[PDB]
């Protein structure tokens, strides 16, 4: 199980460089969203550049790392888009 | 010809506008000529309040494109049919464009004016000007604005006068991948430009009703962050982009909107507007400027690097956003009727900013800070014959350069003492009710000093606050008068008497004062370190058993120096002050032990005590920890420095201040754990710098070994500074002092790559501390190249080579041979005030009567009373040398040892 998590900032001249990313693509590694949900070593291949990272939280989960859609009964953990010490936007959410 | 109206400086009343549009287009690439070039049009509707045959409007360094053989097209409105122009022409002293009309206006009838024009974008500072800043190895220009006082008529013609307020139309042409930045948001999406799509339009919704000082045009490639306050007013802080994504604006996000919100709710008063932006410029004058929705600043007021930047440094942030902050009311919303009331904008800020400050920052007790920085600060010039009322009277400010000089510390530090003292003496929960009032009232309007009181007196009224006179008769003391009375105590009769304090007892007071210098004081008192019922001094000598004492008692006034005077007290009671100092110093309030110490070297000065007392009473610091006691001390002994570091009375002098700080040293060496932590207590980080500062001053060896070792220690590993930031002016200076060429050349190189600004200002300061004058002597022509300081940075740093001993003569002697050049070509003040203050002797004060005699022609402009009060300082200095050199000599021999 990979998921990956990548941002690109707005681009360009005058730009909000805290404000939410322009651009984001978050990729479970075989996902399909009409299949549903995908079900050994869970990955993570975030974005790192400058001052600005990528997580993922645990949400309600009572672990810490399948669908990028609501899995009904389930627990939704957040996938963020950290700016080191001033902002963090919930860019995805990892359903399990 | 003064007969003439357009000879004359201020606007006749005959025209007001009503609204303006404004278009400026920006070239930031060199013209033929090498110039840097904006284009612009501009329309005024203004109404005919009395029948007037000429329009008279300000220009400045604006040439105008002819439409119809003259300067401007005159249109009617409604209906009203304009005259021909006769002819229109500049009258550049008074800096004018007149319209010759073959008729008169009608009264009440509305009109318009259109102009098209064109102006040079300068490195100067001043109207619509140019700014610059490396990208990699690409130099990128930016079109940047500053309006005040009297500049916005250098951007576009327009009635530059605060009380001609009016509504503004902004349009921006500007290279398409820029952005452009205003007063107010954009109507709408920006739009290319018809004629050539290499351009953008933007257009900016209508201001509200403002003052011309306070128009902003911005165009740059600058990125921003941005937060939302709690009262919805969106706050983007703009910057360079490599500073932006490093975080140097975060910590003025962090902290602008909350002071924004706190002072809307403190005043009552809504913020009017759905924005304001925080812009650093790379070259800018003045630190920073209140644009209404568009704040502009000087790097090191709005940015910020948290492992570089100095405690201090993040003081002057959160102060200079909050003294911006406070503007907008008093300043944007409601505005002075002229500059001679300028106290009611920069006096409120320069109060307000403390509270602003406080409240984003309250673990630091900045409040305490406003002795120092501004009762202490303006009572060294108030306290002199050449100084002036905090209102002046309006007839006597006309020119740029009278109104440029009240941007001093009577307008700013005495205006914030009196409001310190002000919403002292009634709640400042009653002194906020009278402000938003005032306020409410006056919103899109202006006022003078009067209509403050009335709004105080309602809220008096209002909250059943006993006082022995109305607002108006008590605040007229401290507002139409200038200087401070000295309260001099007899604590066996409990007598009060008051008197005009002055430097110089032989100073001749020409002003008249229609209170004949006699004040309404509020006194604040402790009996024993216990505080006493509040008193009022009504006139010139009274008594009070408050201020009887008996036996071991004693008595101090003005409790923390809520009150702007000075204190003396009778023989017994200072010698009893000196013994609690010495016992227990604690007893007496922190702030009032520097009050003790600030008070005695200016009553010793004035030969009001001995000079042996104001020096006694520093003997106490040799087991004083606060930074507030040393720094008053350091401040009232730099004119000791000043006087005597050209003489043999500074050796003893440095052996003095060597033994009274040798102690707190060793004292921070070992709570530093060897320099590698700095305290928690902001207090405590400037006391230890004070200490590092003053030790290596007067030669504490260990000092001048731990400077020069951690520079040592730069040098050789020069991309992990080991220096902490709170450090590194003191670390840099001393070991420039102490080292060669070597030591300077790496600072050098270090200044000219640097990134944060904050860190430049350091290293720029600090190469001025050479001792090798060779090298003093070439750092001076680089200050006036701007290839390598900045034009804004080229004062700042000759008067850094002044302070230096071996530079005092070579800038002295710049300054008379090149003052003329200078002057047709830059604070002319503070450079006059700093070169001057060493002169304590005959010769050097012929040279400055010469030196006047010399330029009388040319003139001084804003400089003009500096050079007054340099002429009364230095015969002070002359009697005052003569009269101290060798008690202060053989003082400091005796208790050095
Ligand atoms: C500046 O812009 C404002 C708003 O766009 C203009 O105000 C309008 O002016 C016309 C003519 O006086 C009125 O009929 C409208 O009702 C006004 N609109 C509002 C909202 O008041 C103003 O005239 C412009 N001024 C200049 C000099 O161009
Ligand atoms: C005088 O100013 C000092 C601050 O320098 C005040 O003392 C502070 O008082 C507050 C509240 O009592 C305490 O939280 C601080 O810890 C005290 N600081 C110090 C340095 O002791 C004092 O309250 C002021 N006095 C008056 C009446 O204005
Ligand atoms: C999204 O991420 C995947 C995996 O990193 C990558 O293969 C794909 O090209 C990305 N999509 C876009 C539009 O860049
Ligand atoms: C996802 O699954 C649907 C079947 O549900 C299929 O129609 C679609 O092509 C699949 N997408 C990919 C790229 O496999
Ligand atoms: C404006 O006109 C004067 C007088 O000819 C000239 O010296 C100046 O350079 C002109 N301004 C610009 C920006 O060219
Ligand atoms: C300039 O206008 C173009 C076309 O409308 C637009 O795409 C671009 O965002 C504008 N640029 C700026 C800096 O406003
Ligand atoms: C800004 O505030 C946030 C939240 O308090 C903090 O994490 C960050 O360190 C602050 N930044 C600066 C430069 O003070
Ligand atoms: C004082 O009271 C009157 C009547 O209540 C009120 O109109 C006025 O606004 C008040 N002034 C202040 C400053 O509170
Ligand atoms: C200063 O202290 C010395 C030492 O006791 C004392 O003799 C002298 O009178 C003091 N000066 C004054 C005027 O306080
Ligand atoms: C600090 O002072 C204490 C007591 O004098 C001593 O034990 C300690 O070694 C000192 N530390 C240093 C190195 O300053
Ligand atoms: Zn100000």
């Amino acid at each position: 199980i990979v998921l990956y998590v990548n941002f690109k900032l707005r681009s360009g001249v005058g730009r909000c460089y805290n404000c939410r990313p322009a651009v984001v693509n978050i990729t479970l590694a075989n996902f399909n969203e009409t299949k549903g949900p995908l079900c050994f070593t869970t990955q993570f291949v975030g974005a790192k550049f400058d001052r600005w990272s990528a997580s993922i939280n645990t949400g309600n989960c009572p672990f810490s790392f399948f669908s990028l859609k609501d899995i009904p009964g389930g627990c939704a953990m957040p996938i963020m888009a950290n700016l080191a010490n001033l902002n963090s936007h919930t860019i995805g959410t990892l359903y399990v | 010809d003064q007969s003439k109206a357009w000879n004359r400086y201020r606007l006749p009343n005959t025209l007001k506008p009503d609204s303006y549009r404004v278009t400026l287009r920006p070239y930031l690439t060199p013209n033929d000529r090498g110039l840097y070039v904006f284009k612009g049009s501009s329309t005024v509707r203004f109404t005919c309040k009395e029948a007037t045959d000429v329009i008279i409007i300000h220009s400045k360094k604006l040439n105008y494109t002819l439409s119809q053989g003259h300067r401007v097209v005159l249109r009617g409105v409604g209906g009203s049919q304009p005259p021909d122009i006769d002819k229109t022409e500049l009258v550049e002293p008074t800096e004018y464009l007149v319209v010759h009309l073959k008729g008169s206006l009608v009264k009440d009838s509305q009109y318009e004016m259109d102009s098209e024009f064109e102006g040079e974008l300068a490195d100067d500072l001043a109207g619509f000007y140019r700014s610059e800043y490396m990208e990699g190895n690409v130099r990128k220009v930016v079109a940047t604005t500053q309006m005040q006082a009297a500049d916005a008529r250098k951007s576009f013609p327009c009635f530059d006068e605060p009380a001609m307020k009016a509504e503004f139309n902004i349009t921006l042409i500007h290279p398409k991948d820029l952005t452009a930045l205003s007063n107010m948001l954009p109507k709408g999406p920006s739009t290319p430009l018809p004629e050539d799509p290499n351009w953008n339009v933007t257009e900016f919704h209508t201001t509200p009703k403002m003052s011309t000082y306070l128009l902003a045009f911005i165009v740059s490639e600058f990125d921003y962050v941005e937060k939302q306050a709690s009262n919805g007013v969106l706050i983007r802080i703009w910057a360079r982009p490599s500073a932006i994504a490093a975080g140097h604006g975060d910590y003025a996000l962090n902290v602008t909107g909350p002071i924004l919100n706190f002072f809307a709710g403190h005043y009552d008063t809504p913020y009017p507007l759905p924005k304001s932006d925080q812009i650093g410029l790379p070259d800018f004058n003045a630190g920073a400027m209140e644009n209404w929705g568009l704040v502009t600043y000087r790097e090191n007021s709005l940015l910020f690097d948290p492992l570089s930047s100095s405690s201090s440094n993040k003081e002057r942030v959160v102060t200079v956003i909050a003294h911006e902050l406070a503007h907008q009311w008093f300043g944007n919303l409601v505005t002075i009727e002229w500059w001679n009331d300028l106290w009611l904008n920069e006096g409120f800020a320069s109060y307000v900013e403390y509270l602003g400050a406080d409240y984003a920052e309250p673990t630091w007790n900045l409040k305490d800070l406003m002795v120092l920085n501004d009762v202490y600060r303006v009572m060294a010039v108030d306290a002199l014959a050449s100084s002036h009322p905090l209102s002046t009277p309006a007839s006597e400010i006309n020119t740029p350069a009278q109104i440029s000089e009240l941007f001093d510390a009577i307008s700013y530090s005495k205006g914030a003492s009196v409001l310190r003292m002000l919403s002292s003496f009634l709640s400042e929960d009653v002194f906020k009710q009278g402000l938003a009032s005032y306020l409410h009232t006056f919103a899109y309007q202006n006022t003078i000093y009067l209509n403050l009181w009335d709004h105080l007196q309602e809220a008096v009224n209002n909250r059943s606050i006993q006082l022995p006179t109305t607002v108006r008769d008590i605040m007229n003391r401290w507002t139409l008068q200038m200087g401070f009375p000295v309260i001099t105590v007899d604590t066996s009769t409990g007598t009060l008497s008051q008197e005009h304090f002055l430097l110089d007892p032989d100073s001749n007071v020409t002003r008249p004062s229609e209170f004949n210098y006699v004040w309404i004081v509020p006194i604040t008192s402790i009996r024993d370190g216990r505080q006493q019922q509040d008193y009022w001094l009504i006139d010139v000598r009274a008594q009070n058993d408050l201020f009887s004492t008996s036996g071991n008692e004693w008595v101090l006034l003005n409790l923390n120096v809520t009150g702007y005077y000075r204190v003396n007290y009778d023989e017994e009671n200072w010698r009893k002050i000196q013994t609690q100092l010495q016992r227990d110093h604690s007893a007496i309030p922190v702030i009032n032990r520097a009050q003790i110490i600030n008070d005695a070297f200016n009553l010793a000065s004035a030969h009001k005590v001995p000079v042996t007392l104001a020096l006694n009473n520093t003997l106490f610091l040799i087991e004083e920890r606060q930074y507030m006691p040393w720094e008053a001390a350091l401040s009232s002994l730099s004119y000791f420095k000043l006087m005597f570091d050209r003489s043999e009375v500074y050796g003893p002098m440095k052996n003095y201040l060597k033994k009274q700080v040798t102690p707190l040293f060793i004292h921070f060496r070992n709570n530093t754990n060897n320099w590698r932590e700095i305290p928690e207590n902001l207090m405590d980080q400037y006391s230890e710098v004070n200490a590092i500062s003053t030790a290596c001053s007067n030669g504490v060896p260990e000092c001048e070994e731990m400077v020069s070792g951690l520079f040592k220690q730069w040098m050789e590993n020069p991309n992990n500074n080991p220096i902490h930031p709170n450090l590194r002016s003191t670390v840099y200076c001393n070991a420039i002092a102490q080292g060669g060429e070597e030591e300077w050349d790496f600072a050098w190189e270090q200044f000219r790559n640097a990134t944060l600004v904050n860190e430049a200002d350091k290293l720029r300061a600090a190469l001025a501390c050479s001792k090798e004058l060779w090298i003093l002597n070439r750092y001076l022509s680089y200050t006036l190249n701007p290839d390598l300081i900045r034009k804004q940075d080229a004062t700042s740093t000759i008067i850094s080579i002044t302070n230096n001993v071996i530079g005092q003569g070579l800038v002295w002697d710049f300054v008379q041979s090149n003052w003329k050049k200078l002057f047709n070509d830059f604070s002319f003040s503070n450079l006059i005030q700093a070169v001057t203050r060493r002169f304590s002797t005959e010769y050097e004060l012929q040279q400055l009567e010469q030196f006047k005699k010399d330029n009388e022609e040319t003139g001084f402009g804003s400089g003009t009373r500096a050079l007054e009060q340099a002429l009364e300082k230095t015969k002070a200095n002359i009697k005052w040398v003569k009269e101290n050199k060798e008690v202060v000599l053989q003082w400091f021999t005796e208790n050095s040892k």
